[PDB]
RNA sequence: UGUAACGGGGCUAAACCAUGCACCGAAGCUGCGGCAGCGACGCUUAUGCGUUGUUGGGUAGGGGAGCGUUCUGUAAGCCUGUGAAGGUGUGCUGUGAGGCAUGCUGGAGGUAUCAGAAGUGCGAAUGCUGACAUAAGUAACGAUAAAGCGGGUGAAAAGCC
RNA sequence: CCGGCGAGGGGAGUGAAAAAGAACCUGAAACCGUGUACGUACAAGCAGUGGGAGCACAGUGUGACUGCGUAC
């Protein structure tokens, strides 16, 4: 029980989607947004 | 254990002589291309010239079936815009009858530097006598 | 004096005192191994289904991995790329008997 | 970024890429895209999570024998030399002293010793109960710490 | 003993100097000198100064014996370019590269 | 009137196969002063073909 | 926590230019060209691990066909005659015999010519 | 003087406003 | 534009029709070795690991795992002038991002581990900045008023006197 | 010392180091050379890849001929 021995519970920390970082991440080149529409623009997306 | 490849120094091509009198041209010309390439040898390897030197004799007496003596046309283009010259089989027998065997065999050899070297081992003579007595060609009976 | 045997899905033609590389046999290094299924023993005189009593007996030399192969998969314009390495396990056996 | 909102060249016509600000983040010397601001990196801890942690650290310090309870740990003169000695006989080098009283004589005598920390039984924390090799508590102090963790 | 003389930031372009350097590569240093003397280039006047300096750098420092020297290595590098502006038509400007070079003659007995 | 593709190190040096200067290797000694000179030219000191011409 | 990326982009680029040795021109020097030279060269390497097993079987079959015909039979009747005789030698070794021990091949042809007909 | 005190950027763009002939329709 | 309406050579069967047999032929199937996902297994006695079954082309997209970089703790700890980071080779081994060892440069700093936070990874945006190529030793050398000589000086003179 | 009482350079010297010489820590890449090994002047095309001689080194380098092969 030292400072370099403490761990989180398993699954308590998921990583976080990092978009647009290559082919292997599965989130590159569109950022999970698909191709050209309103919803793939920055700030695009209709109101509620 | 790698598969054997023949070498372009240890290969020993033997000299053969062929009397092409009365023979069907492309039936003759495809056994020539088989033995110019070297496919009749167990030592065959497709990047090495492993074939033979074949002396074709009496090239003008080669035969074609049907009406091909007057109706097989040889088309070549001269690079100029008129260009498309043509000669039938019987005109080709009169002008250069050596060319009939040489054109027919050349289409059956592969295309590239190697098949252009397999063509160098085809010695085609219109007459009945070659000059290669010193190479001692065996009679190859087709 | 060579013979043909068949070990790792492949057939090999070996002579005496020759190392042949085979697929990864699970027998420990230094153990004599019999290949009772000998397809063809030849000499000045030849013997060919299987032979009846000719056994190739070898002696296991080493268990290595092969030179690494790079597997590259690529689909142009379709946003797909996949690398993978491969080292294949082998077994070297020196042939100590042709019967 | 200090600059003008003047569009650098015109939109069409010149065969350059279209730009509209010298301070765009694609450009050199202009613009961080998502630039930082000063922020609060504090986290909320529940009191029963904070007290459950300290009760679980003090339970572990008696498991790995790193809690030593004393009944008094004072030093006569406010001198680092004496406390440097107060821990050789105790056989301590990297220690956290936790007292219940307001001892300022003892407090100054460990202000220069790097591996020695003196507390007041109310400011003991997560990282201080872990990052010291021995935790030494006076008996008046372990009475108070038992109390506040109920 | 290899004896170097250099001429750095030579104001001729390296491609112009390399034409003259290939005339005296490997020649005996007496024959190399009057190749450069009857060569009608500006680089010929530049390279001959380095070769005549490598001739004296050999016989003053490392030794002596001019007559067995040879131009063993001769190579021209590209120095820093000085950037200048030529004005062109219709307000346009171009970049002139005043291209310097680095001549190195290595003489050797 | 302009290239579609940058030519290479290969083709740039292939073009300069004929840019290589030709050395003289034909200096002529003068029969009265021993000066080397261009053939059919006067010497640096102004002798030519045994005669002092220019001085 | 600003991260400069010059060290690991150099190494990532250097790793690809090292796989491009021997390539012509800018395919050995320029990263953009050498990257898709190396990606194409791995694509071909995948494909020609398939084609290698075909090209050698092509080469064996052409040599057994020649060596059978010196012994007076075609490749088809020799391979049919070996299967009716239950001889299980593959074509790699049948071609290896055909150049190295021809008298061990004329015995194989005889054992095929017999049990065929 | 081998000191190299060089110059800087010393005016902007005159015109890219250039020739315009060539159409397919009007 | 050139045979240009077998892919070609060529073919009177090397074409059609019928029959029959053999063979070739794919990344399909089988063999051999490896790896992974899913189940069924109580096979184990946290349940890993094993045993069997079957599955592993993939864009958008969803899900699950990692790698490395900078920074904080662990760290007045370990490594480090008997050579750090960096740069440049080589070798070794991981399924991969990668990791390690080391020869040479370098000449003072670097960080096992486990956690923590992100200006966290670039080939493209007619991206931005710098550097350097290419065309090319090419075009041009800016009024077609025009120059030639002899002395001079000079290291050198078509241009200076 | 060479040079034009140059520029630049070669020594000598300082210094741990001058490949710390001021256009100065480290000194990457593009790009440009020189030296060496091999290949290349009858051979057609995404320049690789699979096979592969020969040669040169101490496995490495090169790569004739050859199958497949139209970048991102």
């Amino acid at each position: 029980m030292r400072l370099n021995t403490l761990s989180p519970a398993e699954g308590s920390k998921k990583a976080g989607k990092r978009l647009g970082r290559g082919i292997g991440s599965g989130l590159g080149k569109t950022g999970g947004r698909g191709h050209k529409g309103q919803k793939s623009r920055s700030g695009g997306g209709v109101r509620r | 254990m790698k598969t054997f490849t023949a070498k372009p120094e240890t290969v020993k091509r033997d000299w053969y002589v062929v009397d092409a009198t009365g023979k069907t041209l492309g039936r003759l010309a495809t056994e020539l291309a088989r033995r110019l390439r070297g496919k009749h040898k167990a030592e065959y390897t497709p990047h090495v010239d492993t074939g033979d030197y074949i002396i074709v004799l009496n090239a003008d007496k080669v035969a074609v079936t049907g009406n091909k003596r007057t109706d097989k046309v040889y088309y070549h283009h001269t690079g100029h815009i008129g260009g498309i010259k043509q000669a039938t089989f019987e005109e080709m027998i009169a002008r250069r009858p050596e060319r009939v065997i040489e054109i027919a065999v050349k289409g059956m050899l592969p295309k590239g530097p190697l098949g252009r070297a397999m063509f160098r081992k085809l010695k085609v003579y219109a007459g009945n006598e070659h000059n290669h007595a010193a190479q001692q060609p065996q009679v190859l009976d087709i | 004096m060579y013979a043909v045997f068949q070990s790792g899905g492949k057939q090999h033609r070996v002579s005496e005192g020759q190392t042949v590389r085979l697929e990864k046999l699970d027998i420990a290094t230094g153990e004599t191994v019999e290949f009772a299924e000998v397809l063809m023993i030849a000499n000045g005189e030849e013997v060919k289904p299987f032979v009846d009593g000719g056994v190739i007996k070898a002696e296991v030399v080493a268990h290595g991995r092969g030179e690494k192969v790079k597997i590259v998969k690529f689909r142009r314009r379709k946003h797909y790329r996949k690398q993978q390495g491969h080292r294949q396990w082998f077994t070297d056996v020196k042939i100590t008997g042709i019967s | 970024v200090t600059g003008s909102g003047k569009k650098p060249w015109r939109q069409k016509g010149t065969g350059r890429a279209r730009s509209g600000s010298i301070k765009s983040p694609i450009w050199r010397s202009g613009g961080v895209t998502f630039a930082a601001r000063p922020q609060d990196h504090s986290q909320k801890v529940n009191k029963k999570m904070y007290r459950g942690a300290l009760k679980s650290i003090l339970s572990e310090l008696v498991r790995q024998d790193r809690l030593i309870v004393v009944e008094k740990f004072s030093v006569e003169a406010p001198k680092t030399k004496l406390l440097a000695q107060k821990l050789k006989d105790m056989a301590l080098e990297d220690v956290l002293i936790i007292t219940g009283e307001l001892d300022e004589n003892l407090f100054l005598a460990a202000r220069n010793l790097h591996k020695v920390d003196v507390r007041d039984a109310t400011g003991i924390d997560p990282v201080s109960l872990i990052a010291f090799d021995k935790v030494v508590m006076t008996a008046d102090a372990v009475k108070q710490v038992e109390e506040m963790l109920a | 003993m290899e004896t170097i003389a250099k001429h750095r930031h030579a104001r001729s372009s390296a491609q112009k100097v390399r034409l003259v350097a290939d005339l005296i590569r490997g020649k005996k240093v007496s024959q190399a000198l009057d190749i450069l003397t009857y060569t009608n280039k500006k680089a010929a006047v530049l390279v001959k100064k380095v070769l005549e300096s490598a001739i004296a750098n050999a016989e003053h420092n490392d030794g002596a014996d001019i007559d067995d020297l040879k131009v063993t290595k001769i190579f021209v590098d590209e120095g820093p370019s000085m950037k200048r502006i030529m004005p062109r038509a219709k307000g346009r400007a171009d970049r002139i590269l005043k291209r310097t070079s680095h001549i190195t003659v290595v003489v050797s007995d | 009137a302009v290239q579609q593709n940058k030519p290479t190190r290969s083709k740039r040096g292939m073009r300069r196969s004929h840019d290589a200067l030709t050395a003289v290797t034909s200096l002529s000694v003068d029969k009265t002063s021993g000066e080397k000179h261009l053939r059919h030219h006067i010497t640096a000191d102004g002798y030519y073909r045994g005669r002092k011409v220019i001085a | 926590a600003r991260v400069k990326r010059g060290v690991i982009a150099r190494a990532r680029h250097k790793k690809i230019l090292k796989q491009a040795k021997g390539y012509y021109g800018a395919r050995s020097r320029v990263y953009r060209v050498a990257f898709q030279a190396v990606i194409k060269a791995g694509q071909y390497a995948y494909r020609d691990r398939r084609q290698r097993k075909r090209q050698f079987r092509q080469l064996w079959i052409a040599r057994i066909n020649a060596a059978a015909r010196q012994n007076g039979i075609s490749y088809s009747k020799f391979i049919n005659g070996l299967k009716k005789a239950s001889v299980e030698i593959d074509r790699k070794i049948l071609a290896d015999i055909a150049v190295f021990d021809k008298v061990a091949f004329t015995a194989l042809v005889e054992k095929a010519k017999a049990a065929l007909a | 003087p081998n000191l190299q005190p060089y110059f800087s950027r010393c005016f902007s763009t005159p015109v890219w406003i250039s020739q315009a002939q060539g159409i397919r329709a009007g």
